[PDB]
């Protein structure tokens, strides 16, 4: 499948539903597919053709969510570059990328480097409302991860198997905050799950997302919100009272202490806190770990089982299974998989290896440590470096 | 060690049927839907099969 397959079916099920909300704009289903088609109208006039790479240089905001959705309606791969970024690294994603268009806004347009089309996400042009149309083999983005930052080269099957997960359970009545950068993909669960379950997704306002902003989201009707393991941190110890009324709290990335998910449980009985881990390579995340309301963590705070869909595997040095309570080199597989990094075919074939229990598939090695509980969590056990 | 990372390793180029390419330990059976193609090498010589060999990320079936 792909995302805009899935998106399509909200748009056919309920149309006027809200589907993003910027600071004064609201979109509706219908509105926002409508705009992208009209995006995707000027990518199809101007020559862009099927598997081209379209690098993205935008603020968070509805003109955001268009352009993304219009470069899959052209069936190109959108690059996302953050705008905060140094002009060498934005010219250097651009060009390992193989991007000959770019799109940003007025604000940005000083951003475009030298010798790349610039296209102005506001600016009208003549061409026709058309779309090629997304593939599963296509390509669906390129993000890049670090020395040197690496373009990690990822299919639309792999973020329709993320983003239409039923694990993310999440309905129409949702509204998910978007704050997280989308040059990082936790923004695939801030934008694309809530899009393909009817929910609106909710643009968060300019800075930082901080408690008294969290508050003030919730107040204002947003159900959940992903916050990076140190934004978690930061706020469960000085504020964990700030989660209650979300419905989920999902965080995850670098390490989260069982500690600070206790003190958000304690102050907040109803929310679900939800631990994700994974790599770019995998999709946003491979396993995860759910508190459900009322529930207390334990001592350690799993990085918990494989998604729906999706299979893990903890290898001794031999390659054999280990059992239960032994620490192994951690390999992820079944969906979710990039294809590979980007000029770097080298560099793919280490990473992404045989999978023997699957034939002809891969396995993408994390370089984590991990071990298998009795009941078939995991744990993390640091890196293997 | 991971065996994966061992510069010092042996290791075996592996095809599947969409054309990726995988490095492989040469002391472990060859999981079943690939073929072994180059090795056993050093790790850097295996890289540079697979950088000379492997032109295309895109699945062969995607191709057509």
């Amino acid at each position: 499948s792909t995302v805009p397959e899935l998106l399509a079916r909200q748009v056919t099920r309920a149309p006027d539903a809200v589907a993003v909300v910027d600071r004064d704009r609201v979109l509706t289903y219908r509105e926002l597919d409508e705009l992208a088609g009209r995006l995707s109208g000027r990518l199809i006039g101007r020559g862009v053709r099927r598997g081209d790479r379209v690098a993205v240089l935008l603020d968070r905001s509805a003109d955001l969510v268009v352009t993304l959705l219009a470069i899959w309606k052209a069936g190109a791969a959108y690059v996302p570059v953050d705008a905060g970024y140094p002009a060498p690294r934005v010219a250097f994603m651009v060009a390992d990328s193989g991007a000959s268009r770019m799109v940003c806004s007025a604000a940005t347009r000083d951003g475009v480097p030298e010798g790349i089309e610039a296209i102005v996400v506001t600016d009208e042009e003549a061409f026709e409302a058309s779309a090629a149309g997304a593939r599963p083999g296509d390509l669906a983005y390129v993000m890049y991860t670090s020395g040197i930052p690496k373009g990690v080269a990822v299919p639309h099957r792999s973020v329709a198997e993320l983003a239409g997960n039923p694990g993310w359970a999440v309905e129409p009545g949702d509204a998910v905050l978007m704050h997280a950068p989308y040059a990082f993909d936790a923004s695939l669960f801030e934008i694309w799950v809530p899009l393909v379950s009817g929910g609106r997704v909710v643009i968060a306002e300019p800075g930082p997302v901080d408690a008294r902003r969290l508050r003030e989201a919730i107040s204002s009707g947003v159900t959940r919100a992903y916050l990076t393991a140190g934004s978690f941190r930061a706020v469960a110890e000085e504020s964990p009272e700030s989660f209650a009324g979300l419905r989920e709290v999902l965080t995850g990335g670098d390490v989260v202490p069982a500690h600070a998910v206790a003190r958000v449980r304690s102050a907040c009985p109803r929310v679900r806190i939800r631990h994700l881990y994974g790599p770019t390579e995998t999709t946003v995340c491979a396993t995860w770990h759910l508190l459900e309301p009322g529930d207390e963590i334990g001592p350690v705070l799993p990085i918990g089982r494989p998604l729906p869909g999706r299979r893990a595997q903890v290898l001794d040095a031999s390659l054999r299974a280990v059992a239960p309570g032994v620490i192994g080199d951690l390999y992820l597989s079944g969906a979710g998989l990039a294809d590979g990094y980007l000029r770097r075919a080298g560099l793919t074939a280490e990473r992404f290896v045989a999978d023997p229990s699957a034939p002809g598939a891969r396995m993408y090695r994390t370089g984590d440590l991990a071990q298998w509980t009795a009941d078939g969590a995991l744990l993390f056990a640091g890196r293997a470096d | 060690t991971n065996p994966f990372d061992n510069e010092d390793g042996s290791f075996l180029v592996l095809v599947n049927g969409e054309g990726q390419h995988s490095l492989w330990p040469a002391f472990a059976e060859v999981p079943d839907g690939w073929t072994g193609v180059h090795g056993p090498a050093s790790r850097q010589d295996c890289l540079g099969y697979v950088e000379q060999n492997w032109t295309d990320l895109r699945p062969k079936s995607l191709i057509s």
